[PDB]
């Protein structure tokens, strides 16, 4: 007879050929340092983000965070080489294309200057993946002078295969 | 449920010589292989999704049996972790091959 | 011989076995009251949103609406227990995971104060689902004092299974 | 024995019945004129966008661009009838539903007025598709008087079938 | 195309006694069962996706045949709507079991 | 791998008469047919995803064999490109049927 390949499954007790329930959901967590890169400023923040494999998509769920000041532009680097969950491979984070961007979102930000909290937005685009290193460009958005940045939770996803 | 092991868990080879690090595995329906290099602090990606990294493309060749190097220098010394995972991540295995360049 | 299970189908007249075309599209409509919740202010607005099951995703399509004033923060509750389309179960709206947020979009809003319509943004995140009750946390975004809120159309989706 | 229809494939060398790897990724490029439409202003800009078929989704990847002035609203028309990549049909861009909006995203923009580069946002909602003509409504967002518009890269996707 | 019915469309049971509300169904390839409680105005989720709600977890048990309660109070009196739906929602059925706690 | 051709690559028909433009194809597992009209500069969609456009509904009828018009005029003169593509776009074919309204 034929066989089957994930997401395809053969149910024995039923003569059921179906699609794996886990295809639409596969949890994970990268625990590492979020690298902010710009030529005149660079810093790194300890973050622990959640991951979800949903069909042929990879979702990154950012939790609220407080970081150092950021420039008008910027890059965010995530080194998947180390930090992933149990059973998760660095290859499990590879995008299915080289198209730039692969997806763009906005982050709700607060530019903490003096005692002031400035509500502003920050556009984020999933740009590159190089030997386990994902590169999220921050094309810009709204900007004012500040000493720190408070980020509200946010999500980015991009196409991927398993 | 599955098995992931190495024929030679420790490998000592002279400088500028070829070397194959062997990754033997069984029990997988459709497996995914990954090779990572650890030298003290620095972790390096060599093989991911049955494909060699750009930084190792010119000298490393992948086979289900293992990774074959054309040449090795003092830099290449350290632990080489081989991870094999089933599609859908229900089963997975690890194995470390220590490489000592002489 | 194997029977198949939705989405995997079997065409009799062709010896087919194809992924259903409806897997990538299953329409519905929840007709109810959009609950805005905050400790110092809470209100409810009659809304009728469209639903689309796209593979292992559930999309909610909000139409333009005018609501009462909202606080800097807030929660939006959708009670799926009642109001869904014909053939739609409250269980049909259950997310595939508990990760917070699942997804975070932005809503273009106009804070209606005096005669003024002040353009602003509201970051909305999919956070909880409790026995048919979906909770969309409005983390914040640009804000001013207003007596009303005009919302431009918007979309949020989150992972789900059928 | 039954046949298999895309994305379902039968691997001969193996007796492998799987889901195509290209299902989660199918590249393309539309090269044409981006039509901006409003009753008091309409213009057209030569753009070349990337396309990605990801499962039952169609993603459009906009590159950064500088355009003429835009009104507070307006819509963007994409005529898929001509301009698509090799092997791409105008029907390959048809949405799986008529629901409006199918999806909404924010676009980060700079309102180039005098020497000033004013940061703002634009809400983009996938509205209609009529005999190959995709319609993206810019419901609005923040706005000021300007003579030109710099758009940062952006992504919109909507449900579709193949 | 399909059938969804109850053995006892009306059930009268004494206070603090167990009770099974029977949902009989046929014609489904792979069905999904849902139980909703209606008492005047308030609608309550009991069972969804062959799984009992948190607010009913401690005393209700689901079976394809129906929902078995450990005990019932004056509170539990009212209509219990059982909906069975085919995956992909091409076919679906309803049935109401009136419960009268004495 | 596949074949897409026309019986009559050139068709001359008198004004206000019916016409069938024939699209013959083979080698496709599950094909998708598209008909586009080109008259100098203007490109017009006639048939997409085995379905006729709004602007051509009232007078054109699709069949795998080809597109049947009820009437034609001086306007309808030009090239009619028929594209047949396999689902997943691994194989695709083209054919042009020149129509000359007399």
């Amino acid at each position: 007879l034929p066989t089957y390949r994930y997401p395809l499954e053969l149910d024995t007790a039923n003569n059921r050929v179906q699609v794996a329930d886990r295809f639409g959901m596969r949890t994970g967590t990268w625990t590492g340092q979020l690298q902010y890169q710009h030529p005149q400023l660079s810093w790194r923040a300890n973050v622990t983000l959640n991951l979800m494999k949903v069909d042929d998509w990879l979702v990154l769920s950012f939790s609220q965070m407080t970081t150092n000041s950021i420039m008008a532009d910027g890059k965010f680097v995530i080194n998947f080489v180390s930090g992933l969950s149990s059973g998760w491979q660095t290859g499990d984070t590879e995008p299915s294309s080289t198209i730039d961007p692969l997806s763009t979102t906005f982050a709700a930000v607060q530019f903490l200057n003096n005692g002031q909290r400035i509500d502003a937005f920050r556009i984020m685009g999933v740009s590159e993946w190089t030997d386990g290193e994902l590169e999220i460009k921050n094309y810009g958005g709204t900007y004012t002078g500040h000493t720190q940045v408070y980020w509200a939770p946010w999500t980015i996803m991009y196409p991927c295969n398993v | 449920s599955v098995t992931v092991h190495s024929s030679e868990p420790e490998v000592r080879i002279p400088e500028n010589n070829p070397v194959k690090l062997s990754c033997a595995y069984s029990g997988f329906s459709s497996p995914r292989v990954e090779w990572k290099f650890d030298q003290g602090d620095t972790t390096r990606l060599v093989c991911y999704n049955n494909k060699i990294t750009a930084s190792y493309e010119d000298r490393v060749t992948f086979l289900p049996t293992g990774i074959t190097f054309k040449s090795v220098t003092r830099e290449d010394t350290g632990t080489y972790t081989c991870m094999v995972s089933e599609e859908g991540g229900n089963s997975y295995g690890e194995v470390k091959v220590k490489l000592i360049v002489l």
